[PDB]
């Protein structure tokens, strides 16, 4: 069993510069004769997975000019020259040695360098009609922030809570390139009544002050 | 010229048709059962890849690891277990696919055969008689036997292969297609060029019989004149002209030979080098092709082997259709001579068949020229009656228009003009049978026929009995002396038995014609040949058989003539007078002027004939042995790569490694062209010059061997042409190509098992019990594909005999009648070879067929005893294609090779005859140098008790106390009866032979001390029958003289004194006038002075004159007397005398009988000795 | 010109066993092996296992010996993955490739499926709860105001959802499906300006097929109590 480990896991990257990836081994890949074996691959989201650079510098019939790659003994790395707007994606690593298990790499997305922005929130509290149900949810939103990374925690009463947590981010967005994320957890009705100190925390990279928002059960 | 080819089938029949097309449909689902094998072969070698590739690539198993990789190889075994079914199925069917075309092929041949030959001898016999004398006896007799030989090997077998042949491209072709796309298009356009190098490579691997007979023919011609005229040649010397003339033509020969050689070898080599590269081109582009992963290996290897054999199996096709073209050229001969219609038959049943017939015989206005020349009429207005019983003879001017009556009333001939009436009814309108049925003929030279006296008796008559026979021999006064014969009537006579004289010869044909019972009895000549003592017995004989018969007598000589009825002289095609002896006498016409001027092997000797080159024979040796282990190369660098894509890695190295391979096959094409081109070359060339110097050397042996050698009946012209030019051509063989081919087999063949036994061990041990069968089925194939087990002949020469016998003697058994009697005992010795062809039909196919099957078979075998090996692990894919591949094609490489140099038996009894004779030491050596050659020019001759027996037949003597003195310038005559001895004086003077007992002497001295090359010198001989050779007149004159400038003032002289300088200063350039068979013909008096003027340049001392009966010329004879006697002025001569007028004036005269001397005097004194001289002078009276 | 294709997205029940399809077109179907592999959501890429397409030897992995089995397809040119013992661990998206076996283990995968999703379930067919999101009682603070429309429960995917029936998509952001308690939960949220609400008409538009439910859910202000 061949481990491998892929750095860095979500890379941003502007127009039309160079962006490098690398992929490490904890064998070693270097065969009994004189070859090392990688397969770059690129995947786009929803088509199938092309092949890209195959055994570390050679390229392969039908790709542009822009692709390099070069690496030795249990270390390797691909260089993209000159991103385009088309070579966005998931670019995943490759192994040698068969059985077992032939193993692949994690993967890499891609960001466009957006400048710095802190999120915006929001709270809203379950509805009457909801409550009349049964089970009632608190729902936290988050939006408009950069870049993916983003520590949200839940606090009643001032107690951290961890169960029946819902978290959703989004992809980006084709626009202005931003980010939102939602949360929501799920109660009865009986211990949501108990208490009316609820907090939503955003803890974030572009300060040092979590946002923290809260509410009561009473006041208008 | 063509017949055509809707007509060369005639003869088919009732079912023979069945086989031509049971045949052709066996030959078509043959041929497509061997591409269909490659396919399979694919498929197969494609599983093994698959499974040995997925073993290949996992092998860290660990643990719990044997169990799923044998699981894999037991896929292995069971889908490869799988196929040997296919494999031995196909095997059944070839087996009995292959059984019935060659069979029902073969079978057709030989029922077409035996009725095509019946009916050809039938059509032979059955013919107009002036159509023979014409087209050349000895033609004919040749025509049918190797004609209808030459059309069997044409129309039986190869057709038959031709089929199966297209059947195998076709196959081929459309299983590339099935199978592959790409690849047939490339293959095909490489495929012209090597389908013209299998092509014309198999046309030159085939023969290589007698086509170097072809460029040889000139000095075969020189070879045979001169050794049929032998005895012209040594009695004048001359072996050193007629050696060097030969000598010249020779190295001509020589050098035409070489040429040849090495444009052949240089072909072959191109072959070669077309047919690697395109191996190596091939695989470069399936290569290139399969590691972009478009095919397998599967479907290159079928596609590509697919196409191969089929461009090969065009290769081997085109030999077939040359020997039917040919076989379609001879059948025009042959149905040109059976579609004729005869028109004067002679075996048709439509004239009358009157009985009782009493002879009286009538010819009325008859108007006759023969065949030959139609401008010159023979006779014009012939006018006679011949009544019952009566005896007419016809004389007058030879050549003029007398053996055209006994030509005409056997209707041999039909007259032009006028009528030939027998008891006044016309000669065309009575059955030609019947006709001569009723006429007994007794020809000028007696024939017997090579058979016991029975049956040349009862060829007179075929339901003769014995009684009849003896009455009949009793009547033609032949009894006595049969009864003195070893075997009675069972003594065999002919060209095979026991020679008879002349006068018993002729009696035996009276014999023949007796028992016949004619009514009308025709004498053409009936005793010319014949000396004056066996005439008359034979003329006794003769009036015994004219009595109460019609008789007319065309004849010389009227002596005994005179007691006949009624005389008639012709001049010019016309009677200008007829009546008795008497009347005509005293007409004082022709008649009269006739009358009045009468009155083991040892194989180290073999190769020590060639110690003269042996460089050539070690270089050659050298690069034969690199030309043997040069081809299991192929098979290894060929496992190789088929092995390189049956395992895992970089593709890079991969690909780099197969082209390396591909540029390797290159490399070793060119390697194998050149060391191909100079091996054959130096062979060649060592067998080029020990032909050359052995045929010279055995010509020079030959011409030094003397003559008792040459009347051995097996050592004949023919025999001895034969014997020089075929053996020497057989000669060539067992020290030329033998050597490079046997260490050619044992370096491929002993490579193979090296490196087998290297890789492989288990497999070599099976397949060790596998190549001999797969060896005879080389050998094997090879006899079937050039015909030359075939050709064996035996029993068909032991009856052609009979055939021969017939066709040579015809006119007198066209006037005998026997055409159902040749026939039917024709039809037994032929019946036989029909039955044995029919059981060697049936055992040649099941042999083929069963090694055919047996190869399939262990294909099959070998595969699956290869997948045991391979099961275990213990064995790889690459070693076991190795192993087959070398075992396997080193058979076919024995089977290829082992059969295209000739063969051994023959080889080594040929040389056996050729040392034999070459260490053959004359008695009298003629090449010798000594002996005493003195400067006395007298010429004093002298028998002293000369005793002497042919050496041919040493129980009968010739001569015995023979003693006989010539003085300078004088003429002795030599005279006596048959078997006498009077023609071994010349013999023996010449010493030709030598004498048992006794003495010669020349000049005091013994001739056994004198040079012979001298003694002969100083002799004149002037043959019987002067040989003319090929060539024109002076030359033909001065070899009389050798070793000599001969100028030409020198020619004209001897021209003049020989009277034909007048003769020759009227012919078409003068003494240039090329003589021969092109050239213009002379009449026999003119050779004679040819022969005589060639006596005369030589300036001889002694003068030997061997002339005899008979005289037509009635102009050239008078000349020819006048040239003998202007020789003889001045010169001691000895005359072999038969004509009584040239003796009466010689100076001495010996008369011999049985080897002694009886009476020797001037004429006049023997005249007056009243004894045996005085009773031949009588008879002209 | 190459192409690989597989079959439609699925959705199975607990239990029961299901095929899967991968079809070539365009190469040579004889040589090339098919490597089946498996990729969950959010995780590395497993390995399925192997067969020759040629004759049908397979060979697997310890994780998945006997979850599956492999079948080909000459005469269609078609590779099969028929999956029996099927359990909830296994939704996920598998995939096809090719690989050339003349010179394999050292030669890259040429190319790709599009991918085949497979969702493994165990309830029933279940329509949905379309709930309001109206903000807390309190001032409009700023400019921008924010409301949202929460779906719970609902089964299976997916659900169209609309604003004012598609009048407005500024500022839309759809979430995608969140699971729990084998039952789906789905949230959007919109934001405009402060002239907009409640002088306007937002309504929440919401169609699921499979319960052929087109039901509309209209906001309204937080009451106070
Ligand atoms: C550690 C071991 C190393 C061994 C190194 C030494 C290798 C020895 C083998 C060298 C090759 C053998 C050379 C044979 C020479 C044959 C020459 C020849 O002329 O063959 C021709 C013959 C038929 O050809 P044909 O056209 O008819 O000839 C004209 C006849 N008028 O064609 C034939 O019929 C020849 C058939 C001979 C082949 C049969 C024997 C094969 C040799 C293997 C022996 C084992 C097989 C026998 C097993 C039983 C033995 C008990
Ligand atoms: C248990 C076992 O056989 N492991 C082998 C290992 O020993 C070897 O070092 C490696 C080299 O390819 O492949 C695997
Ligand atoms: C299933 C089986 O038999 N596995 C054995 C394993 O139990 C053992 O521990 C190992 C030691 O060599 O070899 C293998
Ligand atoms: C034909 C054959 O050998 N099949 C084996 C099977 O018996 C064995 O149980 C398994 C290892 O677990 O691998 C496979």
């Amino acid at each position: 069993q061949v481990v491998m480990t892929q750095s860095p896991l979500s890379l941003p990257v502007s127009l039309g510069d160079q962006a490098s990836i690398s992929c490490r081994s904890s064998q070693s890949l270097l065969h009994s004769n004189g070859n090392t074996y990688l397969h770059w691959y690129l995947q786009k989201p929803g088509q199938s997975p092309k092949l890209l650079i195959y055994k570390v510098s050679n390229r392969f019939s039908g790709v542009p000019d822009r692709f390099s790659g070069s690496g030795s003994g249990t270390d390797f790395t691909l260089k993209i020259s000159r991103v385009e707007a088309e070579d966005l994606g998931v670019y995943f690593c490759s192994q040698s040695t068969h059985i077992p298990p032939w193993t692949f790499g994690g993967g890499t997305k891609l960001d466009i360098k957006r400048a710095d922005a802190a999120p915006t929130v929001s709270i809203f509290p379950p509805s009457s009609e909801q409550l009349t149900s049964g089970g009632l949810s608190v729902v936290c939103f988050l939006n408009n922030f950069y870049p993916k990374d983003i520590n949200v925690k839940w606090k009643i009463d001032g107690s951290e809570r961890q169960n029946g947590v819902l978290n959703s981010w989004t992809d980006q967005d084709s626009k202005d390139s931003t980010y939102s994320m939602s949360s929501t957890l799920t109660l009865t009705k009986d211990e949501y009544e108990r208490h009316n100190s609820y907090t939503c925390e955003a803890t974030h990279k572009t300060s040092t002050s979590p946002i923290v928002k809260s509410f009561n059960r009473n006041e208008c | 010229p063509a017949v055509s080819v809707l007509t060369m089938f005639r003869y088919a029949g009732w079912l023979d048709r069945l086989y031509m097309l049971v045949g052709t449909l066996a030959a078509i689902i043959h041929g497509v059962a061997l591409p269909l094998m490659m396919l399979i072969f694919g498929e197969m070698t494609d599983i093994f890849a698959n499974a040995g590739n997925l073993e290949d690539l996992m092998s860290n198993i660990t643990n719990r690891s044997d169990i799923n990789d044998t699981g894999f190889f037991m896929n292995l075994e069971e889908d490869m277990t799988t196929y040997a079914y296919y494999y031995t199925g196909i095997g059944a069917g070839v087996l009995i696919v292959a059984y019935i075309q060659v069979s029902f092929w073969l079978l057709a041949a030989g029922r077409q055969i035996h009725k095509i030959r019946q009916k050809f001898f039938h059509a032979i016999m059955n013919q107009e008689i002036g159509w023979f004398d014409v087209h050349d006896v000895g033609e004919l007799n040749t025509r049918l036997t190797d004609d209808v030989s030459k059309i069997n090997e044409g129309i039986g077998d190869k057709i038959g292969m031709f089929f199966q042949a297209m059947a195998t491209f076709f196959g081929g072709f459309i299983i590339g297609f099935t199978r592959g796309w790409k690849l047939t298009l490339v293959i095909l356009a490489i495929s012209p060029v090597l389908g013209l190098s299998a092509g014309i490579w198999a046309k030159i691997l085939s023969s290589f019989t007698d086509k170097e007979l072809h460029a040889y023919a000139k000095a075969g011609a020189v070879a045979e004149e001169v050794l049929a005229a032998i005895r012209t040649v040594i009695a004048f010397g001359g072996q050193k002209k007629e050696l060097e003339r030969y000598n010249n033509n020779l190295e001509e020969a020589k050098r035409l030979g070489i040429k040849k050689a090495i444009t052949a070898n240089i072909s072959m080599g191109a072959a070669f080098l077309l047919i690697y590269a395109s191996y190596a081109l091939a695989f470069w582009y399936g290569t290139t092709l399969v590691l972009s992963g478009e095919y397998s290996i599967g479907q290159v290897l079928t596609v590509f082997f697919s196409v191969l054999i089929g461009a090969f199996s065009v290769g081997q096709a085109s030999p077939n259709i040359e020997a039917f073209a040919n076989a379609r050229g001879a059948a025009y001969e042959v149905f040109k001579i059976i579609d004729n219609k005869p028109s004067i038959d002679s075996f048709s049943k439509s004239g009358h068949k009157p009985d009782n017939i009493q002879g009286n015989l009538e010819f009325k206005n008859i108007h006759f020229s023969y065949p030959s020349r139609k401008e010159v009429q023979i006779l014009k207005g012939l006018n006679l009656k011949v009544k019952s019983g009566q005896t007419v003879a016809l004389v007058g001017n030879s050549g003029a228009g007398k053996s055209t009556t006994v030509q005409l009333m056997q209707r041999l001939y039909d007259p032009l003009d006028g009528m030939v009436s027998i008891d006044g009814q016309d000669i065309r309108t009575i059955n030609v049978r019947y006709l001569r049925e009723i006429i007994g003929v007794v020809s000028q030279e007696p024939v017997l026929f090579a058979t016991t006296i029975a049956e040349n008796i009862r060829y007179g008559r075929e339901d003769v009995t014995m009684d009849e026979i003896e009455k009949a021999v009793k009547e033609a006064n032949a009894y006595d002396f049969i009864m003195k014969l070893p075997h009675q009537f069972d003594t065999l006579v002919g060209e095979r038995g026991a020679q008879l004289s002349g006068g018993q010869k002729q009696r035996i044909a009276i014999a023949r014609a007796l028992v016949r019972n004619p009514k009308i009895l025709l004498l053409d000549e009936a005793t010319c040949a014949l000396d004056t003592e066996s005439e008359a017995v034979v003329q006794a004989a003769l009036d015994k058989a004219r009595e109460g018969r019609t008789t007319i007598v065309i004849a010389h000589r009227l002596s005994t003539v005179r007691n006949a009825d009624v005389i008639a002289g012709f001049d010019g095609g016309v009677i200008v007078e007829q009546g008795n002896h008497d009347e005509l006498m005293r007409e004082k016409g022709i008649y009269f002027k006739l009358v009045m001027t009468q009155t083991p092997a040892s194989f180290w000797r073999i190769l020590k004939l060639n110690s003269t080159e042996w460089p050539y024979f070690v270089v050659g040796i050298f690069v034969a042995i690199i030309n043997g282990g040069l081809q299991p190369a192929f098979s290894v660098i060929f496992s190789k790569i088929i092995g390189v894509f049956t395992r895992i890695d970089d593709p890079e190295t991969k690909r780099q490694n197969s082209n390396l391979f591909s540029l390797l096959f290159l490399i070793l094409g060119i390697i194998s062209f050149i060391t191909f081109f100079l091996q054959g070359f130096t062979f060649g060339k060592a067998g080029e010059i020990l032909t050359k110097r052995l045929r010279y050397m055995v010509f020079k042996s030959m011409l030094r061997q003397d003559v008792s050698w040459f009347d051995d009946p097996k050592n004949t012209t023919g025999a001895l042409t034969t014997r020089l030019a075929n053996d020497a051509a057989q000669v060539k063989g067992a020290t030329g190509s033998r050597l490079a081919v046997i260490f050619q087999n044992i370096a491929n063949l002993g490579t193979g098992i090296i490196i087998s036994f290297i890789y492989g061990w288990q497999l070599t041990l099976l397949l060790l019990a596998i190549v001999p069968i797969i060896a005879i089925a080389g050998v094997v194939e090879m006899k079937m594909l050039s015909g030359q087990a075939l050709k064996d002949k035996k029993e068909l020469e032991g009856s052609g005999k009979i055939a021969t016998e017939a066709i040579e003697n015809f006119r007198t058994v066209v006037s005998l009648t026997r055409e159902q009697k040749f026939e039917t005992m024709y039809a037994q010795s032929l019946q036989i070879p029909y039955r044995n062809a029919m059981k060697k039909a049936h055992v040649f196919g099941i042999t083929f067929s069963f090694t055919q099957a047996m190869m399939y078979f262990s294909y099959a075998a070998a595969f699956r005893f290869g997948a045991y090996l391979v099961a275990h692990k213990l064995m790889s894919f690459e070693d076991v294609l190795l192993v087959f591949s070398a075992i396997v094609f080193g058979a076919m490489a024995v089977g290829q090779v082992s059969s295209f140099a000739p063969d051994y038996a023959k080889a080594t009894v040929s040389a056996s005859h050729i040392i034999r004779i070459i260490e053959k030491t004359p008695e009298i050596d003629s090449y010798s140098t000594q002996g005493l050659k003195p400067n006395m020019l007298e010429g004093n001759v002298q028998f002293s008790g000369v005793v002497f027996n042919y050496p041919t037949r040493p129980s009968i003597p010739v001569l015995q106390g023979l003693s006989l003195e010539v003085k300078k310038g004088q003429t002795l005559a030599l005279v006596g009866s048959s078997g006498a001895g009077k023609s071994t004086v010349v013999q023996l003077l010449e010493r030709f032979y030598d004498p048992m007992a006794g003495s010669v002497f020349l000049d005091g001295k013994e001739i056994k001390q004198l040079n012979v090359q001298w003694l002969r010198a100083q002799l004149g001989i002037v043959s019987q029958e002067p040989i003319l050779f090929d060539t024109s007149i002076a030359e033909n004159i001065a070899y009389g003289d050798n070793s000599r400038v001969v100028s030409y003032e020198e020619i004209v002289r001897a021209a003049k004194e020989a009277n034909i300088h007048q003769f020759i200063d009227s012919l078409p350039d003068k003494y240039n006038t090329r003589v021969g068979d092109k050239g213009t013909q002379l009449s026999g008096g003119q050779k004679q002075r040819i022969a005589i003027a060639r006596a005369l340049v030589r300036q001889p001392h002694i003068l030997l004159l061997d002339e005899a009966t008979c005289a037509l010329d009635t102009e050239s004879e008078k000349v020819v007397q006048e040239a003998l006697d202007k020789a003889r002025e001045g010169r001691t001569t000895i005359v072999i005398a038969h004509r009584l007028s040239t003796i009466q004036n010689a100076d001495l005269i010996v008369v011999i009988q049985n080897g002694k001397v009886k009476e020797h005097g001037t004429h006049q004194q023997l005249l007056a000795q009243k004894g045996i001289y005085f009773s031949m002078v009588s008879v002209q009276a | 010109e190459v192409q690989l294709q597989e079959s439609g997205p699925e959705l199975v029940k607990t239990g029961a066993s299901v095929k899967i399809s991968c079809k070539a077109s365009g190469y040579s179907f004889s040589n090339y092996y098919i490597h089946w592999v498996k990729q969950s959501h959010g995780k590395s890429l497993e390995w399925i296992g192997f067969i020759s397409c040629y004759n049908g030897a397979t060979f697997y992995n310890q994780k998945f010996k006997g979850k599956a089995t492999f079948t080909v397809d000459n005469s269609s040119s078609t590779a099969y993955m028929k999956f029996n013992s099927l359990t909830f661990e296994d939704s996920a998206v598998y995939y096809c490739a090719r690989l050339p076996i003349q010179f394999g283990n050292f030669y890259p995968m040429d190319y790709w499926g599009q991918g085949t999703t497979v969702t493994v379930s165990s309830a029933k067919t279940t329509a949905p709860s379309v709930y309001p999101l109206a903000p807390v009682c309190g001032d409009t603070t700023g400019s921008s105001v924010t409301l949202g429309c929460l779906v719970k429960g609902y089964f299976p995917e997916p659900v169209t959802l609309t604003w004012n029936s598609g009048s407005l998509s500024s500022g839309v952001h759809t979430f995608p499906a969140v699971l729990q308690s084998d039952l789906y939960t789905l949230s959007s949220s919109v934001t405009v300006t402060s002239s907009t609400w409640p002088s306007q008409s937002i309504t929440c538009n919401v169609a699921h097929p499979a319960s052929s439910t087109k039901v509309d859910k209209k906001i309204e202000p937080r009451g106070p109590t």
